[PDB]
């Protein structure tokens, strides 16, 4: 019987995949955010009322800080 | 040997901090999911107004300040009576008054990222009723049609005052005693000269904190007007996804690409960064030569005058 | 700004 | 030996797959949320809607157009016979087929009528779509639209007290002289209206000449700083205004708009009367509220047809 | 109105 380090090195090289993948995620919405928010103001003159919301890039650009430590596993 | 410890240690710093932000971002795909209806809804009904066209008209804001037009607001100027009249906003206080606003920034409200026509014809709100006084005495973001401009500048040598103030209060301008927007035949070509000003001649002198091939290709003078369907950019890429207007949100005289980006996307606070923009380029109400390719000021208007 |  | 159980503490096998799942949804979801915007931007591609609007037809005067089609008392670009720039006029059509045109109106005290000469000429204030909006189209424009080829015009000093009852007062071949002669108004005769003829002077007692000195017919237009009146100074300024002064007046419309009307010798800047008077209806102290004034062709006064 |  083999003590397989295979289903490890592999089922861990995946983390590395959906880690780069997400970094795009957390950046596709760090722009979809900004684009959405700016495009909303894009109505306070073609539409009646508009809402006065926020976005926070101290959080959006915070989740990024951790997802940028979680690097190194071999 | 030991590596077989990444299981319950090395890994236990991923899924936990993966399912987490894939989630703390999940509850984002929410806010930024409804609001797109929580304002798409309150759009069902437009905004109305009532600009009681004052008695005094003129050929343009200059002749009007010469006809008793002293309070700055919504006027009706009529250049060459060989073209239908049209509303506009005059500046009759700041610098001898009589400046016919041509473009204005002070909020989102009006997206500038449009096509040919909207830029040629004109889009936006040329001011709105001043909550009380039956007239439109306060300016609202807009871009008084191109033709109208290419024309009002044709009334001989026409001055041009591009001013602006940044979020931290400070403010500067850039006058071009020599400004002319060619006819829609020369793809609205832009000629500008006699730049005086403190904002930094970013239209002529090109972007300063740069160099040669890098600077000069940020020259707005001699430039054609370009949109995301009207490619006349100084950038010549045989690729359709790459264009100084499809990027740098909003039409403007692009020369591979800009040093000044009026009509850009509207960025709140001034400073913004590539990891925000639809395309990562510095697309925004930017005046590089002064605050830098990453500071998108609050208000930036282009108001001109004859002589 | 400019391009590459 | 026992630790060969790792195929047990190896649960991540799907403790992760449930991410390579929830993930695969978001982005996928975005292909949807990237329409749930592409469409909103287009919903925000227009301007605020504006009430005021300029009509298509235009001609001689409001009366010409008001007989080419029309029927909506609105604003139309008119370019008088011997005129120039088709400035904008605030018409007023009836059901009969006659197109009027104000030249001065008052309703609230929103246009401090006390503008200097070059302002009373080119007019000041602001028109509007409906009507409510104090405005002085301005003697200049009032000229070319009172002498086009010279066909009988007329003023109808429409009014109203601070208590309901409105009047009206007409005049013949109404005409404001060119800035040259000045703005001396030239009407032939009075033609009705219980408004009271205060352009025909009015004796205030003070002196038998209170009537000859406060007659407005054929009295050049005085501004606070350009008065061609028959006085030893500027009545306009003396009272602060720009009416058709003499020595001085009785029937002050371009005058001090008063909240309530009846005022006193206390608010009187310099002392005398300067409010909205008309001795041939109300005294010199009682100011009015509503107070238009409008021209129109004469051959339509008693038209029947 | 009326003056001296
Ligand atoms: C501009 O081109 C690139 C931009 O990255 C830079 O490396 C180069 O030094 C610059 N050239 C000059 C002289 O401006
Ligand atoms: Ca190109
Ligand atoms: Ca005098």
């Amino acid at each position: 019987i083999e003590v397989l380090k295979r289903k490890v090195i592999e089922k861990v090289q995946h983390i590395q995949l959906l880690q780069k993948n997400v970094r795009a995620q957390l950046v596709d919405m760090k722009r979809l955010e900004v684009d959405i928010d700016i495009k909303i103001r894009s109505c306070r003159g073609s539409c009646s009322r508009a809402l006065a919301r926020e976005v926070d890039l101290k959080d959006y650009e915070d989740q990024q800080k951790q997802l940028e430590q979680v690097i190194a596993k071999d | 040997l030991y590596i077989d410890e990444t299981v319950n240690s090395n890994i236990p710093t991923n899924l936990r901090v993966l399912r987490s932000i894939l989630e703390n971002l999940r509850s984002k795909i929410q806010k930024l999911e409804s609001d797109v209806s929580a304002q798409m809804e309150y759009c069902r009904t437009p905004c109305t107004v009532s600009c009681n066209i004052p008695v005094v008209s003129g050929k343009e804001c200059e002749e009007i300040i010469r006809k008793g037009g002293e309070t700055s607001e919504m006027y009706l100027i009529q250049p060459d009576s060989s073209v239908k009249p049209y509303r506009v906003y005059c500046d009759m206080n700041t610098e001898n008054g009589g400046w016919t606003v041509i473009q204005n920034r002070q909020d989102g409200s009006v997206d500038f990222g449009r096509k040919w026509d909207p830029y040629k014809q004109g889009f936006g709100n040329v001011a709105t009723n001043t909550d009380g006084k039956n007239y439109c005495g306060l300016p609202g973001e807009y871009w008084l049609g191109n033709d109208k401009i290419s024309q009002l500048t044709r009334m001989g040598p026409t001055e041009l005052l591009i001013e602006m103030e940044d979020w931290k209060g400070d403010k500067v301008k850039a006058h071009y005693g020599g400004f002319t927007v060619q006819n829609e035949a020369n793809k609205y070509q832009i000629s500008v000269n006699k730049y005086r000003g403190t904002a930094g001649n970013a239209l002529m002198d090109g972007a300063s904190q740069l160099m040669g091939e890098n600077r000069t290709m940020t020259i707005h003078n001699g430039m054609f007007f370009s949109t995301y369907d009207r490619d006349n950019d100084g950038w010549l890429t045989s690729d359709p996804r790459k264009q100084c207007s499809k990027e740098d949100g909003g039409g403007w005289w692009y020369n591979r690409c800009h040093a000044a980006n009026p009509n850009g996307r509207y960025y709140w606070g001034g400073q913004y960064t590539w990891d925000m923009a639809k395309h990562g380029t510095d697309d925004g109400v930017v005046w590089m030569n002064w605050k830098g390719s990453w500071y998108s000021m609050r208000k930036m208007s282009m108001k001109i005058r004859p002589f | 700004g400019p391009r590459p | 030996e026992i630790m060969k159980y790792e195929a047990s503490i190896l649960t991540h096998d799907s403790s992760i797959r449930y991410l390579q799942e929830i993930y695969n949804s978001n982005n996928q979801k975005i292909v949807n949320l990237k329409e749930k915007v592409a469409q909103l931007e287009a919903q925000c591609q227009e301007p605020c809607k504006d009430t005021v609007q300029i009509h298509d037809i235009t001609g001689k005067d409001c009366q010409d157009i008001a007989n080419k089609g029309a029927k909506q008392s609105g604003l139309y670009f008119i370019k008088p016979l011997k005129a120039n720039q088709q400035f904008l006029v605030y018409c007023e059509i009836d059901g009969s087929g006659n197109g009027w045109t104000v030249f001065q109106k008052r309703l609230d005290g929103s246009v401090d009528f006390k503008k200097n000469w070059i302002q009373y000429k080119e007019g000041f204030g602001h028109l509007s779509p409906t009507g409510t909006t104090e405005f002085w189209l301005g003697n200049e424009k009032i000229h070319l639209i009172s002498t086009q080829s010279a066909i009988p015009y007329a003023l109808r000093v429409e009014l109203e007290d601070w208590n309901g009852r409105t009047s009206t007062a007409d005049y013949a071949m109404f005409k404001v002289g060119p800035e040259a002669d000045k703005y001396r108004l030239t009407y032939a005769y009075f033609a009705g209206g219980d408004a009271g003829d205060a352009f025909d002077g009015f004796d205030f007692g003070d002196d038998p000449s209170d009537k000859f000195f406060t007659s407005h017919n054929g009295m050049q237009f005085s501004t606070w700083d350009n008065d061609n009146d028959k006085f030893e100074g500027n009545c306009a300024e003396q009272d602060g205004s720009g009416w058709w002064m003499n020595k001085c007046h009785a029937g002050h419309l371009n005058g001090v708009y008063y909240q309530g009307g009846t005022y006193s010798k206390a608010s009187t800047p310099n002392g005398y009367d300067n409010g909205i008077i008309w001795a041939t209806w109300k005294t010199r102290w009682y100011s009015m509220k509503k107070t238009t004034m409008k021209i129109i062709p004469f051959n339509r006064l008693t038209i029947g047809e």
